RNA sequence: GAGCUACCUAAAAACAAUUUUAUGAAUCAACUCGUCUAUGUGGCAAAAUAGUGAGAAGAUUUUUAGGUAGAGGUGAAAAGCCUAACGAGCUUGGUGAUAGCUGGUUACCCAAAAAAUGAAUUUAAGUUCAAUUUUAAACUUGCUAAAAAAACAAAAUCAAAAAGUAAGUUUAGAUUAUAGCCAAAAGAGGGCUCUUCUGGAACGGAAAAAACCUUUAAUAGUGAAUAAUUAACAACAUUAACCAUUGUAGGCCUAAAAGCAGCCACCAAUAAAGAAAGCGUUCAAGCUCAACAUAAAAUCAAAAUUCCAUAAUUUACACCAACUUCCUAAACUUAAAUUGGGUUAAUCUAUAACUUUAUAGAUGCAACACUGUUAGUAUGAGUAACAAGAAUUCCAAU
RNA sequence: CCGCCUGUUUACCAAAAACAUCACCUCUAGCAUUACAAGUAUUAGAGGCACUGCCUGCCCAGUGA
RNA sequence: CUCUUAUCUUUAAUCAGUGAAAUUGACCUUUCAGUGAAGAGGCUGAAAUAUAAUAAUAAGACGAGAAGACCCUAUGGAGCUUA
RNA sequence: UCGGAGAAAAUCCUCCGAAUGAUUAUAACCUAGACUUACAAGUCAAAGUAAAAAUAUCUUUGACCCAGAUAUUUUGAUCAACGGACCAAGUUACCCUAGGGAUAAUCCUAUUUAAGAGUUCAUAUCGACAAUUAGGGCUCUUGGAUCAGGACAUCCCAAUGGUGUAGAAGCUAUUAAUGGUUCGUUUGUUCAACGAUUAAAGUCCUACGUGAUCUGAGUUCAGACCGGAGCAAUCCAGGUCGGUUUCUAUCUAUUUACGAUUUCUCCCAGUACGAAAGGACAAGAGAAAUAGAGCCACCUUACAAAUAAGCGCUCUCAACUUAAUUUAUGAAUAAAAUCUAAAUAAAAUAUAUACGUACACCCUCUAACCUAGAGAAGGUUA
């Protein structure tokens, strides 16, 4: 059981989540 | 809990007096001059009240049609005058002699 | 899932008082009572007496006659007395008794060990608490039960002692008058006790007659 | 007040038939009482009716008149009875008894405002004092902030100088209130229970929605820009192909324990083979693994009445939505006991006015609510319930 | 089982095992003109309690006597 | 009682006459799931649905009248017993 | 009541102590300014004056009134309920008025793990240590009758997988809510037991499902007894016997069809199977029992009526649409692989409404009659 988070809590972690950055293109379908 | 009746819950009313059916009445003797047809066991309803005959609907006698008249019975044509009295076999025939569990 | 029946006879017991008591009193079923309160107004059991109780399971008859006739014997100057039991249901170990489970009164070979153990081949006063399993057939479970006392008086000559007592419990009905008939030869009189922790919707009811001759 | 009832005094009265005897005997009417069951329950009746039951020549039952009176009487004691309601009658008066408890307490407008912490109390359903609030008055610094330098132990005091800003102290008068509720933090006794800091009481939003979120008062308009806003878009990312010879069955009470019970060693040949990684054999046999060549691929995660909006995978970064804010005209800012002020309905008097008015002086001066009082009329309801033997030539008739 | 018996009682939720009762026992009192009573210890008042027979009956001062 | 049935009288129903009582905030007075103070005819979301009488059943309206009982309080009372 | 220590400024929180005693070379009067504090009470102190040659250290009680003592100054409280009434205890079920309330552990089930049981062999059948955002159950309202609505965590009937399954019996697991699920009785048994049966005598939810439909205990009293207490009145979560709740329905809701379940005997066959002992499938036939719907030729019971009833008699059926499971063809994946949340073809519970039966008519009416009926409606008329 999780102690539930005020309304407020909840929407600062859903936009502090991490972001990762994606390659151009894929190194597989490359030379 | 409901805090309510269902519909179709059973309480006091006017009984009989509705349609009923009965299925799969043999037939074991007809009275040509006199137009009487003779049925196993009961009928529903008072005596001097109309009913309605018609052939079987159940499963097992589905094509019993064929042997019997098909469109309907024609004294009209007069091929040949029927018998006062019909029978069926299994029937024991009053003026027989007594039966005897030979 | 319990039946009606069923629930009336529970709620009877768990508000009975003596079954309270015999806990307190660490009496193993209110049965004991019934003994205990015909003891004092008849003094039936007293010291050096040599007592046979049957059917004793669970055994709680046999706990007040050891401390009455000091089959104990922790009272040295008290004369000691014998106390034998017999059941067709096995019994728990007692201090200073004897326990012949399983056995039926009926059988023969159950006699001739009886005769042996008591002391000097006879036992002054016989108890008899047995009552059948009941069918619910009242003329069916009356009857064998009067048969039962009965075959008891048979065999109360072999091992019965002049001048003893008898005490039997039995159920009313129609052959009632029998077993007056022959308690009446044997013994000079005999007494109609119903005791009051016997329940009073029961028809049980007791026999005791004293004074053994012939 | 003993015409009911309890007990007593005086004068009177009733008791069939049958069996016993010679009677608080027996059977059973009259008469007296009231066991058990059903009906009735605003009933025929404020204790009855229909059956069924107890006594019935006696401590029997009944009539008439008289007696005992409330700190009392009477009682074969039920704390029974004493005029339908007696653990102590009834009536009038003392009496507008008292009630820290329950219920009620009649026009408008403007303004301000609570906490419900501390102390004492035969006190905790109440009251007094502090503290708060408030109206008026005098005159001068207040609020936020606050360096260092202390006092503490290794954020609460304290308040220089400045800056943003308008309150603060003293004097006089006055009540009410003294139980809160939910959310979010930190603890303490172990979900409750206390203590401490912060916030709230929509007419919009979260499905309905006191306590979460958006929201400076309140006015007219068929204008406008915005705020919060239950939805969100099950796998992958060292192997699959072919095989198997031996020193010897390695020692060891283990018959034997042979790669495999152990138990120490664990070496050998061969391209390539562990005294064997498993099965399996009484032990052995037998099946595999790894070896021989020959190939190829390439970590966590998106239960009990009857289901419950309808639907939908792609059109280009916006739109919609609260008097929140702006616009025309105006206005000058946030539940409630209690507290400070401007008007006014009605009637009478003085003096005026003359189709119902003015200035003053007065009062039994204003009711959608007290199971309020009196009168009227509905609802239940045209319902529950109530009643007269027949014919004739007629009701003091046949 | 309880109570000896006929009787009585909570008018209007209790009729009984309760109350009374013959029998038995304890306590108080030697006396007249309004109760007791025109009475006098075999009498009167107050109270307790089933009767009947049947076991159990012991604070005489001890030993001699 | 297994296991209920038949008949007659009283009641009931229709016609004629007379004519009460408790009760009643207003009512244009529906079902299911959800919400909620074990609780919804009236609130949220779905669904159903021409208008009025006569005779019946008793699930709900926490149905009506209860002088109906258990727990607590008041510097409110009364009866009884005493040391 | 007061003081000290912890919690740390809360507590019915954890502990100890106090209602003094010892020593004193004897500690005066007067007076700025402060602490503490609701009030009351309680602390510290400069200067000045005076005695002497400045403070006694240990370190904690009680107002006012009213009575004392003496020669003017002093003394009186386990008022300890400690802000203190000058002086007063029990009991009430015989009771009254005003009101306020009310009326984690355990344990079993299901998942994960797998030492040891199982002669051998972890998972046929079980199963330690544990794991489970796992389910659900010193004390002090329930039964029964009537009628049932619903869940599946299934007792019986039905379709299937595995086995330490030869047959017959069994043990375990998956799917499915179809209708059913008996009759009597208490000597002992702390929420138990016994007799006879059955295909089976399931577990639960629905304010004890249900008391304006009925009824038995208890909650529980007014009378009376025993046992244990109290001087008594009385008392007890002790024994027993007796013992008062009425309702005329205003509103919602409701009151006129259906297409069946189970058991037994025979037959297959004393066969299959098995060393024997023993002992079945499926398919076919006949009997019953209960449930539903009707009827009166007979029998039986009434009206000592032409009718109504059961104890008498008759009739009861189809599956388009599926789940656990089992087969066939076949790729991803080189096959002779694979039932396929690949494209395809089949078989297979309980359910049910695709498919039928029943109903359909448009309607005169003074009145009389009726196997039609409360009223109304409906049927019949040389
Ligand atoms: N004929 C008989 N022979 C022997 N024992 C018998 C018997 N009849 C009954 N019993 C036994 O006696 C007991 C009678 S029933 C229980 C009563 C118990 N003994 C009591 O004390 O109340 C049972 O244990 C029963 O098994
Ligand atoms: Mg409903
Ligand atoms: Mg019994
Ligand atoms: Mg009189
Ligand atoms: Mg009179
Ligand atoms: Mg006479
Ligand atoms: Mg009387
Ligand atoms: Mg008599
Ligand atoms: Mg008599
Ligand atoms: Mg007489
Ligand atoms: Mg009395
Ligand atoms: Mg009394
Ligand atoms: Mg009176
Ligand atoms: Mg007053
Ligand atoms: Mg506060
Ligand atoms: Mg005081
Ligand atoms: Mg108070
Ligand atoms: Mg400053
Ligand atoms: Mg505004
Ligand atoms: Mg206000
Ligand atoms: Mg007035
Ligand atoms: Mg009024
Ligand atoms: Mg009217
Ligand atoms: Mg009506
Ligand atoms: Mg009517
Ligand atoms: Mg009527
Ligand atoms: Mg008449
Ligand atoms: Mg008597
Ligand atoms: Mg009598
Ligand atoms: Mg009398
Ligand atoms: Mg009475
Ligand atoms: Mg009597
Ligand atoms: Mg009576
Ligand atoms: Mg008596
Ligand atoms: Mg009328
Ligand atoms: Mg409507
Ligand atoms: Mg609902
Ligand atoms: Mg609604
Ligand atoms: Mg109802
Ligand atoms: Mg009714
Ligand atoms: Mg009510
Ligand atoms: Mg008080
Ligand atoms: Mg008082
Ligand atoms: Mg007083
Ligand atoms: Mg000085
Ligand atoms: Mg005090
Ligand atoms: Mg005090
Ligand atoms: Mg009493
Ligand atoms: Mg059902
Ligand atoms: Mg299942
Ligand atoms: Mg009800
Ligand atoms: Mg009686
Ligand atoms: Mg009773
Ligand atoms: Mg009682
Ligand atoms: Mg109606
Ligand atoms: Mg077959
Ligand atoms: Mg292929
Ligand atoms: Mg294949």
């Amino acid at each position: 059981h999780w102690r539930v988070m005020h309304f407020q809590r909840q929407k600062l972690m859903a936009i502090t989540e991490y972001i990762p950055p994606k390659p151009a293109i894929n190194p597989r379908c490359l030379p | 809990d409901i805090a309510r009746v269902w519909p179709g819950t059973k309480m006091p009313g006017r009984m009989g007096n509705q349609n009923r059916t009965v299925y799969g009445l043999k037939v074991w003797r007809v009275n040509t001059k006199h137009n009487i047809i003779y049925v196993n066991g009961s009928v529903p309803g008072h005596k001097n009240c109309l009913v309605k005959i018609k052939d079987s609907t159940l499963p097992a006698y589905k094509d019993s049609c064929k042997n019997l008249p098909f469109p309907t019975y024609f004294p009209d044509g007069d091929e040949e005058e029927l018998p006062e009295d019909l029978f069926d076999e299994s029937v024991w025939q009053p003026s027989e002699p007594s039966i005897t569990f030979a | 899932g319990r039946t009606g029946a069923e629930h009336l006879w529970l709620t009877r017991h768990l508000k009975d008082p003596f079954v309270k008591a015999a806990k307190v009193e660490s009496y193993r079923c209110r049965s004991a009572f019934k003994l205990l309160e015909m003891n004092e107004k008849h003094q039936i059991l007293r010291p050096g007496l040599r007592v046979l109780d049957c059917g004793a399971a669970p055994g709680a008859w046999s706990q007040v006659a050891v401390q009455r006739v000091n089959a104990t014997g922790a009272d040295s100057s008290s004369p000691v007395g014998f106390v034998l039991g017999v059941d067709l249901l096995h019994i728990f170990p007692l201090a200073g008794a004897t326990f012949l489970c399983p056995a039926d009164v009926t059988d023969p070979r159950t006699f001739q060990k009886i005769l042996e153990l008591l002391p000097s081949r006879r036992a002054d006063v016989i108890l008899s608490d047995m009552a059948p399993n009941a069918t619910g057939i009242r003329d069916l479970d009356h009857d064998k039960l009067i048969s039962l006392c009965l075959t008891l008086v048979d065999m109360a000559v072999d091992i019965l002692h002049p001048g003893g007592t008898l005490l039997c419990k039995t159920w009313a009905g129609s052959k009632s008058h029998l077993l007056q008939k022959r308690l009446t030869q044997e013994f000079q009189s005999t007494r109609v006790v119903k005791p009051e922790a016997s329940r009073k919707e029961s028809s049980e009811v007791y026999l005791l007659a004293t004074q053994y001759r012939g």
